[PDB]
This record gives C-alpha cells, sequence and structure tokens, in this order.
RNA sequence: AAGACGGACCAGAGCGAAAGCAUUUGCCAAGAAUGUUUUCAUUAAUCAAGAACGAAAGUCGGAGGUUCGAAGACGAUCAGAUACCGUCGUAGUUCCGACCAUAAACGAUGCCGACUGGCGAUGCGGCGGCGUUAUUCCCAUGACCCGCCGGGCAGCUUCCGGGAAACCAAAGUCUUUGGGUUCCGGGGGGAGUAUGGUUGCAAAGCUGAAACUUAAAGGAAUUGACGGAAGGGCACCACCAGG
C-alpha cells in the first residue's frame, strides 16, 4: 500500500517536474517530492554581536539578514532530522512547525 | 530618527518633481513614525518637514 | 591572539550539561563592566555566586 | 618563501566622489607606489571603487553600493565618476518572498552621457486594503503589462539625465514610483526598485564633467 | 462524451421553450430573409448570420420567426454554403495548423492536433457525405483542406 | 522528592475533612490525636501522614473549596450567593442599535429597534 | 435538506442562479434591451450577450460598446426584453 | 607607506573581503577598490592544520592579525564583506565568522558599515556529484 | 573568454493526451475554461487493427564540452571497495538531425455517461454588490471583499456506500448481481526464458511456452520482538568524580 499519501508532497496538476539534489548530500529528488527550507537569519548572529555592535561606530544600521532557500534529500532530511519519523496519523498533517 | 531627518537629505538632493511629490508623502508617514513627544528634535525634525510640508503645496 | 586574565564572577548557572549532564553551564557576567555578559562552562560542581578566573572569553564555552 | 614589505612602497589616494555626494572623499586608498620601476596608474585610475551611499551621500541608506570608476586621479586624489548602484544582497533578498509576484524589468540604456548603462529592477505586489488572500498575484496579463511600462520609464528617464543625473534620480527611486502610480488604476504595486546598474560603456571625454562631477 | 475534443465545458447556448421568440417584435419573414439573403450575398456562415440576426434586430432566431433555419432558408434558396459551415471551420482549423506546422517542423503540439482535428473533420465530413450533403465520391484531404477554405 | 502521598492517605483524608470539619484544626499533634480519636488507623505512621495531611487539607480548604475536596457549607453557600440578578433582562434595548434583520426580525414581532448599516470595507468582520 | 423534500414548484432563485443549460426549465435569462443613449437619436435593439456591437444611422459609430457578457452601455438607457 | 596623514584618529576605510570558507577562512583586506589586498593571512595560515582553518579559534588568531597590521597601515574602520564560499556551490561560511569578527572587534578595528557580499547563480552551470551521491 | 543554466520567486497552482512545461521578449498556429434566445441538425460513444507522441541512457552523425560525469583510475575506505568517500575523468551531460519506443512512462488505480454528502480555499471565465481600494474631473478600469455560476486543481470533512482491511462520494448506487465500450488475471514458479515471429544501425524492443517444481505464494490488519529508526525516563550490578 501506500505508506504516504502525498509521497513526500504531491504532484497534482503537474504531470512531471523538475529533480533537485540535496543541499547536504547532493542527492537527486524532485523539487515537489522534497524538503524545503527558507532560512532568514543574521549576518551578525548572537556570537559577535555582543562585541561587533559595540565597536560597530558610525553604525546606525540595522543588523542585516542572510536570506537562504534550503532544499534536502529525504535521506539526509531524516538522518539529520529536518524532518523525523512521525505516526501514520500524524502523517497526514500537511503542517510545518512554526519558526 | 538619524535616518528620518536624514531621508530628506537624500530626498532633497535627488530632486525632480517625483522627488517633492514623494516628499510630501514622506512628511506624512514621518509624523505619527517613531510615535513619540515633540520633544526637542522633533521641533528641530519635523519643523524641517512640516516646513517641508507647506512649502511645497501639499494636501 | 592575546588577552589578559579576566574575573568573571558567576551570576546565574545556566545547567549542567555535557554528555554525562556534569559541564556546568554558567552566566559569568564579566564584574568589571556591568553590560559585558559572557556565558562559558564549569567542568566541576559549582553553586552561584563564585568569581571565576577567565584566562579567556574567546573560544567560547557555550552548550555541549 | 618570500615575503617583501611593500608597505615602503603604496601612496595614498583619497577616493573622492563627485559633488552631488555631500561626501566627496570617501576614503583614502594605499596604492602601490605609481612609478617606472612599479607601474601602478591602471590599478589607481582603473579602480572601481564599489561603496555604499552610506561614505558617499552623507547617509538616507547604507546599503546601495555604487561602483565608481575614477575618470581621473588629480594630484592623490581619486576623483571618481559613476559606475553603477546596487541594492546589495540584505535588502535585495528581503523583498523576495513567495506568494506575491515577483515582477522584474533589465534594461539597456544609453546615458544622455557617453555611457551606455544596463540597469535592471524589482517589483512585487502587495495584500491590499481589503484583501483576505493570503497571496497577491493577478493574471499574467497584467504581469506582463507591469514590466512593460517597467521597462518603458527606465528607458526614458536614464536617456534623459546624463550619467550623474541619473545618479540624482534614482537613490529615492525617481523610476520607481510612477510605475506603480501609472499601474494604481490597474494594480497599485507594492515594490519598484532598480538594483543592477551595470555601466557598457565608458569613454573618456568628460573630463570637464568629471570637474563639474567634483569640485 | 468528447473523443473528439478534449474539452469539457461549454460552447453552446441555451434555447427558450417558446417557439414564439421574442414576441413583442416580431420581424417577419421578409425582415429576417431579405436581411439573409443580403447576407448570403455578403457570404457570412449562418453561425455569424444568426448571431447579427440576434443582436441587431428585434428577433432572435428564423426559427422562431419562420419554421426553417438559416441554412434551411439557404437550402430553400438554394444559395446555400456547399459544404456544412461547421464543417468549413473544421476545414478551416485544420489549414492553420497545417501551414503553422508547414511553418515548425518542432511544433509537436502542431504534429498532435492536426491529426484530431482532422480525426473530427473524417468523423463529421464522413457523415455528410452519407446524407447526400456532401458528395460521397469526394473525400477529405490536406491538399483539399487549403482548396476549400480558400 | 520522596514518600509523596498516595492513594491511601487523600481518600481516606478526604472523607475526615468533610465530616468533622470543626472537630479538625491545624495542629498536628490535635488531628493526629483526633485522628486517634475520629480514625481506626492501622499505623501511627500512616496516622502521621494522613493527620498530617488533614493539616495541609484544612490549611487549603480554610483557604475555601480548593480542588479535589468541598463541603457543602461552602457549596451550597455559593449555590446560595448564586442568587445573583444581574438584570431584569430588560435594559431597556427598547429601540436601539440592533442588527437590520434581527430588526427584520422585530418587524417579524412588531417592535422595531435601529438598524445597523453600511458594508463597507468588506469582509464585515474584517 | 433532510433528504425528503419534493419541489415541484421550486423557489426561483436555485434555478435561475444556474447555468442556462443547467437549469430545471431550460431556458435562457439573455435578452434584448432598447438602448435610450443620445449618440442615437432612435432607441435601438441590442441583444445582452450580443458580442457584437449594434449600431445605427441616426448614430455614427456609437449605440453600445460590444461585450461577450452582457453588453456594454454608454450614457444610461432603459432595457426591455420584451417578454424574453 | 605608513598611514594616510595618521594612524589613528581617523576612519579610512579599508574593506574586509572575508572569504569565510569551509576548511579555511580567508581575511583578506583590500583597498577599497579591491584591486590591492593587504594583509594575505588565511584561516590556516596562523594554524596549518588541514581540519581547523575554517574553525573559530584560528580565525580569531587571522582575523586580529590583520586587525593588527590594518591599524599598523592607518586603516582604522572595516567595512565587514562577509563573504560565504559563494556560486554555484555550497555558498556557506565556515565557523571562524562569528568569532574572528568578534575578535577584530577586540583587537580594535572600527566597523563602520555591515552589508552581504555573497553570490549565488540562476541555477547556473552543473554541481558536483552523481545520482547517488553519499548515500545515507 | 568559454560553454552551461535561468534558481530563489515556484504552489496540493497553471497549461499540455501523456511523455511534459520555469529569464525576458517577439512570432506562430493551437488547446482548455467561461459566456453565448449564434449555428449544424444527433453528426454521438468507446475502441482490435492502424497511427501519432512517448523520459532517460544507449546508439547514428556532428557541434559541443563551461560544468559535471556510468566507465575509468587512484587518495582514502573496508577482512574485501571495484563502491560510498577525495581526486581526475571517458562516453555521456550540451545540442542538432537520426534510431531507440522503454521507465516505478505509477496514481501500483480504462474510457465515456449516469446517479449518491458536508465545508473552506485557489487558478479560470462570466455574473450579482448603496462592497472596499484605486485614476483622469470621476465614471467605464483593475487590485480586492462578499456572493454566484461553471469547468478546474484539489483539499478537508460524515455508518455516502463499499472494502479482506488498508482505505475509498469512489475503490458507492453488486447476490436486491446487467450504463456502454475496450483491456487484462485464473495459486506459486520455471519465464518474457525456450521457441518462432518481429522491429531496431546496434544496444536491444515486442508477440509468446513446455518439461519440471510446489501447498502454499501473496495482500491488509493485530500483536510481539528487533533497529548502525526516532522520541521519553531510571540504577556506582551504569557512568561521572572517585576510592
Amino acid at each position: 500500500t501506500k505508506k504516504r499519501r502525498n509521497n513526500g508532497r504531491a504532484k497534482k496538476g503537474r504531470g512531471h517536474v523538475q529533480p533537485i539534489r540535496c543541499t547536504n548530500c547532493a542527492c537527486c529528488v524532485p523539487k515537489d517530492k522534497a524538503i524545503k527550507k527558507f532560512v532568514i537569519r543574521n549576518i551578525v548572529e548572537a556570537a559577535a554581536v555582543r562585541d561587533i555592535s559595540e565597536v560597530s561606530v558610525f553604525d546606525a544600521y540595522v543588523l542585516p539578514k542572510l536570506y537562504v532557500k534550503l532544499h534536502y534529500c529525504v535521506s539526509c532530511a531524516i538522518h539529520s532530522k529536518v524532518v523525523r519519523n512521525r505516526s501514520r496519523e500524524a502523517r497526514k498533517d500537511r503542517t510545518p512547525p512554526p519558526r | 530618527r538619524p535616518e528620518n531627518a536624514l531621508k530628506r537629505a537624500n530626498e532633497f538632493l535627488e530632486v525632480g518633481k517625483k522627488q517633492p511629490a514623494l516628499d510630501v508623502l514622506y512628511d506624512v508617514m514621518k509624523s505619527k513614525k517613531h510615535r513619540t513627544w515633540q520633544k526637542i528634535h522633533e521641533p528641530i525634525m519635523l519643523k524641517y518637514l512640516e516646513l517641508c510640508v507647506d512649502l511645497r503645496k501639499s494636501h | 591572539r592575546v588577552q589578559p586574565i579576566k574575573l568573571a564572577r558567576v551570576t546565574k548557572v545556566l545547567g549542567r550539561t555535557g554528555s554525562q549532564g556534569q559541564c556546568t553551564q554558567v552566566r559569568v557576567e564579566f564584574m568589571d563592566d556591568t553590560s559585558r555578559s559572557i556565558i562559558r562552562n564549569v567542568k566541576g560542581p559549582v553553586r552561584e555566586g563564585d568569581v571565576l578566573t577567565l584566562l579567556e572569553s574567546e573560544r567560547e564555552a557555550r552548550r555541549l | 618563501k618570500k615575503v617583501v614589505d611593500p608597505f615602503s612602497k603604496k601612496d595614498w589616494y583619497d577616493v573622492k566622489a563627485p559633488a552631488m555626494f555631500n561626501i566627496r572623499n570617501i576614503g583614502k586608498t594605499l596604492v602601490t607606489r605609481t612609478q617606472g620601476t612599479k607601474i601602478a596608474s591602471d590599478g589607481l585610475k582603473g579602480r572601481v571603487f564599489e561603496v555604499s551611499l552610506a561614505d558617499l551621500q552623507n547617509d538616507e541608506v547604507a546599503f546601495r553600493k555604487f561602483k565608481l570608476i575614477t575618470e581621473d586621479v588629480q594630484g592623490k586624489n581619486c576623483l571618481t565618476n559613476f559606475h553603477g548602484m546596487d541594492l546589495t544582497r540584505d535588502k535585495m533578498c528581503s523583498m523576495v518572498k513567495k506568494w506575491q509576484t515577483m515582477i522584474e524589468a533589465h534594461v539597456d540604456v544609453k546615458t544622455t552621457d557617453g555611457y551606455l548603462l544596463h540597469l535592471f529592477c524589482v517589483g512585487f505586489t502587495k495584500k491590499c486594503n481589503n484583501q483576505i488572500r493570503k497571496t497577491s498575484y493577478a493574471q499574467h496579463q497584467q504581469v506582463r503589462q507591469i514590466r512593460k511600462k517597467m521597462m518603458e520609464i527606465m528607458t526614458r528617464e536614464v536617456q534623459t539625465n546624463d550619467l550623474k543625473e541619473v545618479v540624482n534620480k534614482l537613490i529615492p527611486d525617481s523610476i520607481g514610483k510612477d510605475i506603480e502610480k501609472a499601474c494604481q488604476s490597474i494594480y497599485p504595486l507594492h515594490d519598484v526598485f532598480v538594483r543592477k546598474v551595470k555601466m557598457l560603456k565608458k569613454p573618456k571625454f568628460e573630463l570637464g564633467k568629471l570637474m563639474e562631477l567634483h569640485g | 462524451g468528447r473523443m473528439h475534443a478534449p474539452g469539457k465545458g461549454l460552447s453552446q447556448s441555451a434555447l427558450p421553450y417558446r417557439r414564439s421568440v421574442p414576441t413583442w417584435l416580431k420581424l417577419t419573414s421578409d425582415d429576417v430573409k431579405e436581411q439573409i439573403y443580403k447576407l448570403a450575398k455578403k457570404g457570412l456562415t449562418p453561425s455569424q448570420i444568426g448571431v447579427i440576426l440576434r443582436d441587431s434586430h428585434g428577433v432572435a432566431q428564423v426559427r422562431f420567426v419562420t419554421g426553417n433555419k438559416i441554412l434551411r432558408i439557404l437550402k430553400s434558396k438554394g444559395l446555400a454554403p456547399d459544404l456544412p459551415e461547421d464543417l468549413y471551420h473544421l476545414i478551416k482549423k485544420a489549414v492553420a495548423v497545417r501551414k503553422h506546422l508547414e511553418r515548425n517542423r518542432k511544433d509537436k503540439d502542431a504534429k498532435f492536433r492536426l491529426i484530431l482535428i482532422e480525426s473530427r473533420i473524417h468523423r463529421l465530413a464522413r457523415y455528410y457525405k452519407t446524407k447526400r450533403v456532401l458528395p460521397p465520391n469526394w473525400k477529405y484531404e490536406s491538399s483539399t483542406a487549403s482548396a476549400l477554405v480558400a | 522528592m520522596g514518600r509523596v502521598r498516595t492513594k491511601t492517605v487523600k481518600k481516606a483524608a478526604r472523607v475526615i475533612i468533610e465530616k468533622y470539619y470543626t472537630r479538625l484544626g491545624n495542629d498536628f499533634h490535635t488531628n493526629k490525636r483526633v485522628c486517634e480519636e475520629i480514625a481506626i488507623i492501622p499505623s501511627k505512621k500512616l496516622r502521621n501522614k494522613i493527620a498530617g495531611y488533614v493539616t495541609h487539607l484544612m490549611k487549603r480548604i480554610q483557604r475555601g473549596p480548593v480542588r479535589g475536596i468541598s463541603i457543602k457549607l461552602q457549596e451550597e453557600e455559593r449555590e446560595r450567593r448564586d442568587n445573583y440578578v444581574p438584570e431584569v433582562s430588560a435594559l431597556d434595548q427598547e429601540i436601539i442599535e440592533v442588527d437590520p434583520d434581527t430588526k427584520e426580525m422585530l418587524k417579524l414581532l412588531d417592535f422595531g429597534s435601529l438598524s445597523n448599516l453600511q458594508v463597507t470595507q468588506p469582509t464585515v468582520g474584517m | 435538506m433532510p433528504l425528503a423534500k419534493d419541489l415541484l414548484h421550486p423557489s426561483p432563485e436555485e434555478e435561475k442562479r444556474k447555468h442556462k443549460k443547467k437549469r430545471l426549465v431550460q431556458s435562457p435569462n439573455s435578452y434584448f434591451m432598447d438602448v435610450k443613449c443620445p449618440g442615437c437619436y432612435k432607441i435601438t435593439t441590442v441583444f445582452s450577450h450580443a458580442q457584437t456591437v449594434v449600431l445605427c444611422v441616426g448614430c455614427s459609430t456609437v449605440l453600445c460598446q460590444p461585450t461577450g457578457g452582457k453588453a456594454r452601455l454608454t450614457e444610461g438607457c432603459s432595457f426591455r426584453r420584451k417578454q424574453h | 607607506s605608513l598611514g594616510p596623514q595618521v594612524a589613528e584618529g581617523e576612519n579610512v576605510f579599508g574593506v574586509c573581503h572575508i572569504f569565510a570558507s569551509f576548511n579555511d577562512t580567508f581575511v583578506h583586506v583590500t583597498d577599497l577598490s579591491g584591486k590591492e589586498t593587504i594583509c594575505r593571512v588565511t584561516g590556516g595560515m596562523k594554524v596549518k592544520a588541514d581540519r581547523d582553518e575554517s574553525s573559530p579559534y584560528a580565525a580569531m588568531l587571522a582575523a586580529q592579525d590583520v586587525a593588527q597590521r590594518c591599524k599598523e597601515l592607518g586603516i582604522t574602520a572595516l567595512h565587514i564583506k562577509l563573504r560565504a564560499t559563494g556560486g554555484n556551490r555550497t555558498k556557506t561560511p565556515g565557523p571562524g565568522a562569528q568569532s574572528a569578527l568578534r575578535a577584530l572587534a577586540r583587537s580594535g578595528m572600527k566597523i563602520g558599515r555591515i552589508e552581504d557580499v555573497t553570490p549565488i547563480p540562476s541555477d547556473s552551470t552543473r554541481r558536483k556529484g552523481g545520482r547517488r551521491g553519499r548515500r545515507l
């Protein structure tokens, strides 16, 4: 049987799609069958900002943000626990956890 | 607020009728932006920007 | 590269961590500049307050 | 195996923004001593200075990295000319977001000066006054049409208003709002932002204008 | 059931139950046919004639005005399109793909649709060959496709 | 950490409270000797845990009814305070601003009131 | 519904909301209108879903703006089917 | 070639061009054009370890020695140019990016401005790896 | 400079018969939806044959080779790795014109038509609104909201019904057994092998067995147990610090 209904993510309204590698394993998975991830993150992360912002002189400019769109293969999403094993009743859930 | 009065620094340098159209709408924004008491620097700031309001024949 | 010894007192134990839960997370506020608050770890068992003789604030001792 | 002391051989060159920037002297660069045994005039006047506006204007912004070719170095002073302004990555990828129509416009447009410029743009949609849709899209027909006005006004204002006046339009996006306003009867367009300025042609004949840029 | 076309929607109108349409201004047979015979002189399809009979005039169709429809009027006149007008646009559809196929030897869409359009022709035109509408000895052909449209 | 109170103390102490809330107090050696007097506990140490948890309960229940145990002197007094009169269910909302369809329901009920208006900035509810 | 109803004469909104070929009695609601625009000196019969221009001679080139849906009007007019 | 007019008292800017990558963290400050670098110091210049060249502690050694020679040579302030690998690659900086900027802040080189300098393709040319890759 | 590719935007979305389709822009004819008192007057349906198309690698011949990269080889990996790994790299990838005709071309799910339940979206077109926004001097625009219509993508939801269950408004209206038309299976193998046909340049593709072998094969689901599956707690027969 279908262990997954959407099989990672559905491909309905699309006969065929483009594939993607893993961002950390370079493994070929389809675009709408993989795990995507946006990352909005400071370039000035909290290890340095206690010393950067004090030496940031002539700097009334706000902290910049890095914008990274990640895409994993399923094999390196699970072992790294980007996604992980949930119950099959939880496998119905299309819900991403909040950031 | 070191940038809001310094908005109109380059708003006024880059002029040509798009900016005095825009710069009225900046000062519409700049008024309740940083919703504070007009202490001194807002009589410094807003009396440059409300001055820039009344100059340009605004709304 | 090189920096002198900093006496940062414990403000708060932040936990007992590590593989065995024995590496004591500690908020050592800098004790000299009251805005600087660094976070280091302690190998041994600490009850709070005691001035920890940080030879460095570099190589930041964080969660493990 | 081999090190030198080249800091007995560098000369400081006062990097000058034009006088349409209220900070002209951007900074100083220890350029290696331009001479017969060591020619460095090409790494002096071929210097493109990639500086953000904060040290250029005196501060409306601290993004928007202008590229600055030095048309003439005049006595330890790198009197720069404009090359290409940006909207750099943190400012640039902030506006990029899912569930909007990302609207783009690349143009290649000659200045009234002798400079061919490229101008690439970006645009985005809004969730309007009463909109309950999560996203913000339209028909692709409106998507094509907004790009046509966006290329049009961008080719227009840079064909006019010779190179330094292109610099003196686009910091609050003089091309920007009119693309929103002319489309506001169709779509009011919360973003128009010209981002990639690439100088395609750069003749040095504006040395008097370089003295009009500066001083 | 549509194997002739991939559609599942609607291209056809509704018609009211009454044969007395519109019963406020029923412009006569002479009103519609002298318009029709001028439009037959102008040479429009009944699909095009019946639209301009509908919207311009005070009447909608000639099946409510007369007993005959337009092609029935055109047959009773004798001045009628010698191929069915819907079949004529079917043959018109194939030439437009074929010329486009004559332009693009790479448009694989135009290679597939020209099969189905002519298959829609070969199932339609065959029927008119039977009932003495098309001559049955005549047969559709890509040579005769552009010949009938031109 | 340890010797936390199981089912046997709490179930036994609950019956003791609701019957003896006068003769129970907050002193242990009272309530330990009261649980000598009023209860048959097969150990002194069990009586220590019961009557001590009675002192735990009596301190709680003299702050009113706490969760998991209540006395009808406290319970019915809630109902005696639940004679509360908030209205007369006639404000008067005689003619005031109501919905225009409630007005139309009032039109079907022949009284009428002031009607809401202005479908404006839709969704009405957003 | 409680799945027990019979509407031999239903309300005229549940058929009238349907498509014209999806009705209980399939008769369209598209109709003729009579155009009172002053661009013509006359009143000209135009179908609702006209799909095409309808003009006159009392006007030169405008009596209606065409529309594949119900036809676009200029300056306001009357309209009457009449009797569909 | 000492400083321009003084080596302290003015903010004559150098630009960081810190190519923070995996297995090295280059701290490599140029002139404002970029053509003329000073202080060719890698993160593994200080600790040639070949597994710790991008590590935070070795970059603190690397950035501060650059930060030493910058304020030695009249460059007293730095525009932060913290670069990842960039391009059609992993485009992710190493661990020697947080501590080293903190280190040069502790060293004394001023920071006026912070801006992102990482290049990303439009999905350009092909990536290293076959279909399977390192299978997990 | 080279050649590659348009990320992110980019979705239970669109279009397209599928195989499919992500820079702009243009050309080209196409196709869907919708609306349609237009027209044809039933022309309809489904489908052996037959035909188109049909990923990829392969091959045919080039360009192309930036990038990568079966092979290939090391560096490392392991008892063994040729593998993963690191390095370099051939064919290939790139693309043209050919073959190929295959794919898990999978939705593991004939077509068409009918009938049987609740909701909320979204792409689309048309419509309903003292709806908002929006421009010109405002309308007519459009953005958008509520509503509707469809044909969508689908989703959620319920003794709708079924099903071995899994699940499914279809995998319902079946023993109360019949809409129509096409396709296919008769326990498990041997075996798509043999055999011949057959194509393809080949690679291979297609049609398609027997001897013999067997009382089980299979499917869901329950329950354990296991995991170099994952998430919880505790013991100095477990650690730590230790003696």
